[PDB]
RNA sequence: GAUUAACCCAAGUCAAUAGAAGCCGGCGUAAAGAGUGUUUUAGAUCACCCCCCAAUAAAGCUAAAACUCACCUGAGUUGUAAAAAACUCAGUUGACACAAAAUAGACUACGAAAGUGGCUUUAACAUAUCUGACACAAUAGCUAAGACCCAAACUGGGAACCCCACUAUGCUUAGCCCUAAACCUCAACAGUUAAUCAACAAAACUGCUCGCCAGAACACUACGAGCCACAGCUUAAAACUCAAAGGACCUGGCGGUGCUUCAAUCCCUCUAGAGGAGCCUGUUCUGUAAUCGAUAAACCCCGAUCAACCUCACCACCUCUUGCUCAGCCUAUAUACCGCCAUCUUCAGCAAACCUGAUGAAGGCUACAAAGUAAGCGCAAGUACCCACGUAAAGACGUUAGGUCAAGGUGUAGCCCAUGAGGUGGCAAGAAAUGGGCUACAUUUUCUACCCCAGAAAAACGAUAGCCCUUAUGAAACUUAAGGGUCGAAGGUGGAUUUAGCAGUAAACUGAGAGUAGAGUGCUUAGUUGAACAGGGCCCUGAAGCGCGUACAAAGUGUACUGAGUGCACUUGGAC
């Protein structure tokens, strides 16, 4: 039985989102990539550094926005910029949201030597795609 | 097992005697069925009566149908005769071993 | 098979297509009309419409093939045919007028008659009741057995350094004349069937 | 008849096998009941219906007519130009066919279409083939030549060729090796 | 009666849900649970056509009278 | 057992004993309707309206079939699975019972019950217009005398059960014994169908009377008594023990369960192989100071897309102590887990939530449809590749405490001058077996040219092994790989047996990629040439249906002989 990146069935009381509800094999068919950069393309380089940056950024954001991110974080690498798009709950105060956004922007930018932007889309709650 | 062999012999004789007459049924009697042998399952769960088949396919099918329909009546007749105090269900199985010999001799001729 | 079940095997026979409509029966007319709608598989590379096509010889070639060297298989087959013809020509030239009539010279006729002579009427299968029992053979099995027996006999190591064409030609002539180890093998099979006659009721 | 899924989509409803059988049997009875046009029109709403393209005959600078066609087998591709009139010459890659194909099997493949239509020696052919092995090249050239000859042989002849299989592109292609098994179907020697 | 000469399950279900049931009960039917039984013949085509016509006329008359009375009320 | 906390009662608490709790309930299957019938004293209101079949005893009789005896023939007869044992006896015909009573009987009558089914005759089948202890009581058994065809406990012989012969006994008379699953397991009489009811059984009840039961076992027993006339029946306990016993139903499990369907697909069938020789390689045992895990399918070129140091977790030695880490630990615990997978799965089912059994465990099917609907998951469908095909991919719930704590994280356990950290050196071998792979044994071959129109080799074929040398990598080459020479070995198609494949498939051949400094005959992948069978069956495997019988979460009653069976009758509380 495949235990990899799947949500096992339960009594039906377990809500799950689009990503959690889609399994790996559907990738590139029903769900796209959570990180969009040119490292892995044919003839390019720095795939390992792109992967390290992705992992570090994801952990950074998860720890920065505890119980606030309502969906996985979409990373885009246009030119040298970085765009982190997040779906966040409308549970934390807007002032705190803006401060965290600016702080993370500046710190990540200085850390990785490239402009960074964070774009938050707020929702009343995590978007249920089905119940399991 | 010697007991099983004796049971097979007695059942073969009894079934031949039964089929010798219209006792089971006039329809069955008219078919003139000939029994090749009788074999009892090792656990005594069934009694297979191997009957010789004829060349005609429709005749074979009709004989099989009649035999299947009359198996229970034959079992009852045996248990009533007391040839055996207990008789398992009777199953009629087609026998076709002699076809090889027949067609051999045809070709060899 | 990449061919879907809808695909039908192609029919390669000019006469079947040239037959007049009038001679066709209603069933044949319906079959011809139906085939216009079905899917036909692409023809195998083996068979064509040549008037010199022999399916029996093609099958013997395929059986004699090892590992996909169809070229060598065909070479051996044609060489055997030529050798048989050469031997028959020599015999005809060395034979008087009366014997010349009885002497055959067609390699294909000799080939097919020898295979027919080597076909086994009956073959023994294990029957369960296991007992080796004389049992009739289907025609396909008889032909296949004849071909395999001829090939095996020609592949026997008893022939030292002799080439496959010469060996096969000699064995083919022996079978054609109802002699040789292949005929002996058929007779042995028949004798075993006769001896196991008693066990046929199984 | 339209399949059960077709009928389900038509009725935007979820049916059963027995429901489909009932509907189809009623429709069949409607056929058998001397359905006129006013009824056959309705019935055809549930019916489902179940030829090689003749390429144009182009002309050269000298005005000689010809027909160009193409065909692919395995990994081979072949472009064949067949002339309306010719002495049976068949030049492959600028090379004579017998020289280019040193195998009588490939020669027979080349001969198959023209032999089938009994037009040997009536057409001069120029075939440019590329890619694949010898047998694949032979098959591609045969297909291209058959298609090109279609334009010059009558429609009944074209239909006969198509029935034979000359004009049907071969779908048999090598099946990719699968991970964990030596071949497309060869499972590794079963250990114990 | 269903096709196996048993009370139609709909009768019991309607009794459960408290939906009144008019019903043409034959001499072999079971009128215990039918709110408004109409002892009669359910097999004669003439009888069934009479029942259908009667009910159709009753429903049509009821609806037309409803519309007429509604119009009378609204006009004033 | 101790500790903490708590609960009840409280000048009491609660261990033992005893008592208070005691008959309008039942009797087909649980204890209970006594084997049957009839009284008295009584009781009740149901009292008023109201032929014959098979009963029983006696006498007489016999159609068929037996035995025995007569002839006439024949030499074997009998016996069964098959033989033995036994008789010389066997067949026809004829005579011929004190035995039993086809067919009718598919009838359901008579009798209180037990029982009664050949024919005739005689005698004869109680009663009030209610219930209610001396007379009967099947088969078995005993006494005395007869009959003895046949059957048959027991005995003997033959190979308990089977066959042979034979005795009590079954039969008549005259007396005894009084027991049966003596059962329609349903007491007599009267009445009713009004509202059904533990379950099954023979629909449910009312009135009325008599008999019977008060958990199981002890116990159809002991003591006493009656009948006996001494080996038995009837009546029938107590003590001790236990919290059960028992009845009717529902479901799951199990077979060493047969018949019928089945299955690159269980066996055969087609092809190609493994095992026989060498080599590469993994594993186990030995060895080693010296590697962990993997371990039947589902380990065995597996973790490893790979070990000269490193890798490395091992051994030996040496060295360090807040240690790269707000230490660490490749040390135990996969039988705590996450993470990732295997197996069926080469399956299709898993399913929440809803909606008959008079609301019990439980059940939910019929298409000319009769209580099932089912979201969702999975197959499917969809998608990649070249189709609409196939292969990929997917493959739910559960199965083996399956593996993996040494990918990493982590519960838990333990070490912290060492179970942590660092440096130098090292085996990585073979009595022996075995798994997989490569190379062969050749003539469809060897060899060159070529990439398919030729010439040589041909007992030579045949090592990627061994030995020497050199080259590539690298600090380091006996360590790895490559090139040359050398040697030309085993072997001549292979045992137990056995693997894979249904078509561009097998088979053969040739390239490329992963990983490293280098390193595989390993792995991955591309392409070329490219076939044969495809039809039979089920012993073997497994999957089903038909189903059978096991069981856990033929049977019996009475009676008697023998030593558990048998004999006779009876019941279904079994099957057809
Ligand atoms: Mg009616
Ligand atoms: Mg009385
Ligand atoms: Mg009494
Ligand atoms: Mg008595
Ligand atoms: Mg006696």
């Amino acid at each position: 039985k495949n235990r990899a990146a799947r949500v096992r069935v339960s009594k039906g009381d377990k809500p799950v989102t689009y990503e959690e509800a889609h399994a790996p094999h559907y990738i590139a068919h029903r769900k796209g990539w959570l990180s969009l950069h040119t490292g892995n393309l044919d003839g390019e380089d720095h795939a390992a550094e792109r992967t390290v940056e992705d992992v570090f950024l994801r952990k950074f954001m998860w720890g920065t926005f505890p119980g606030c991110l309502a969906d996985q974080l979409v990373l885009k690498r246009r030119g040298n910029q970085l765009e982190i798009c997040a779906v966040v709950l409308r549970q934390l105060s807007p002032h705190k949201y803006y401060f965290l956004v600016g702080y993370s922007e500046t710190l990540l930018s200085y850390f990785y030597k490239c402009p960074v932007r964070l774009h938050l889309q707020t929702v009343p709650s995590k978007v249920v795609y089905k119940y399991l | 097992h010697a007991r099983l062999r004796a049971l097979n012999g007695l059942l073969y004789k009894a079934l031949t005697d039964l089929l010798c007459t219209p006792e089971v049924s006039q329809e069955l009697y008219d078919l003139n069925v000939e029994l090749s042998k009788v074999s009892l399952t090792p656990d005594f769960s069934a009694c297979r009566a191997y009957w010789k088949t004829t060349l005609s396919a429709e005749q074979n099918a009709h004989m099989e149908a009649v035999l299947q329909r009359s198996a229970a009546h034959m079992r009852h007749l045996l248990m009533s005769q007391q040839t055996l105090r207990n008789v398992p269900p009777i199953v009629f199985v087609q026998d076709k071993g002699n076809a090889a010999l027949a067609e051999l001799d045809q070709l060899l001729a | 098979s990449r061919y879907s079940p809808e695909f039908k095997d192609p029919l390669i026979d000019k006469e079947y297509y040239r037959k007049p409509v009038e001679e066709l029966t209603e069933e044949e007319k319906y079959v011809r009309e139906l085939k216009k709608t079905q899917l036909i598989k692409a023809a195998p590379a083996g068979k064509t419409s040549s008037v010199f096509e022999d399916p029996v010889i093609s099958k013997f070639t395929n059986m004699m093939m090892i590992g996909g060297n169809k070229v060598l298989a065909r070479s051996l087959m044609i060489q055997t045919l030529e050798a048989v013809k050469r031997k028959q020509f020599e015999k005809y030239h060395a034979a008087s007028a009366e014997e010349q009539a009885t002497i055959e010279r067609n390699p294909y006729t000799i080939f097919h008659q020898a295979l027919k002579n080597c076909e086994p009427m009956i073959g023994l299968v294990p029957i369960l009741k296991f007992y080796q029992v004389p049992v009739p053979l289907p025609d396909r099995r008889r032909r296949f057995l004849a071909m395999k027996w001829m090939i095996t006999e020609c592949r026997d190591k008893k022939h030292q350094r002799t080439l496959m064409p010469e060996k096969l030609s000699h064995k083919l002539l022996e079978a054609f004349h109802n002699q040789g180890p292949v005929i002996k093998r058929k007779h042995d099979l028949h004798k075993m069937a006769e001896a196991n006659r008693a066990l046929a009721h199984y | 008849w339209l399949i059960k899924e077709e009928l389900e989509e038509m009725l935007v409803e979820k049916l059963s096998d027995l429901d489909y059988m009932q509907f189809i049997r009623l429709l069949e009875k409607l056929l058998t009941s001397q359905c006129g046009a006013a009824e056959e029109e309705f019935v055809q709403r549930f019916r489902r219906s179940v030829k090689q393209l003749i390429e144009p005959v182009q002309y050269d600078e000298q005005g000689m007519a010809f027909s160009k066609s193409e065909g692919k087998r395995k990994t081979a591709k072949a472009e064949a130009i067949v002339y309306k009139h010719g002495s049976g010459r068949i030049k492959v890659n600028g090379i004579d066919y017998q020289l280019y194909f040193p195998i009588t099997q490939d020669r027979e493949q080349l001969m198959f279409p023209f032999h089938f239509v009994d037009r040997l020696g009536k057409h001069d052919v120029t075939c440019t083939v590329s890619g694949g092995g010898r047998s694949a090249q032979a098959g591609a050239i045969r297909l291209a030549m058959a298609k090109a000859l279609c334009s010059f042989v009558t429609e009944d002849e074209v239909e006969w060729m198509r029935q034979a299989g000359l004009l049907t592109t071969d779908p048999r292609v090598r099946e990719r090796k699968k991970p964990g098994q030596e071949g497309a179907r060869r499972k590794f020697t079963w250990k114990k | 009666l269903n096709n196996i000469f048993e009370p139609h399950v709909a009768v019991r279900d309607a009794a459960k849900m408290n939906i009144p049931t008019v019903g043409i009960v034959d001499t072999n039917c079971n009128p215990c649970l039918i709110t408004y039984p109409v002892p009669g013949n359910d097999d004669s085509p003439l009888a069934v056509h009479l029942y259908c016509r009667l009910f159709q006329t009753a429903i049509t008359r009821a609806k037309e009278k409803r519309q007429q009375v509604e119009a009378l009320y609204r006009l004033q």
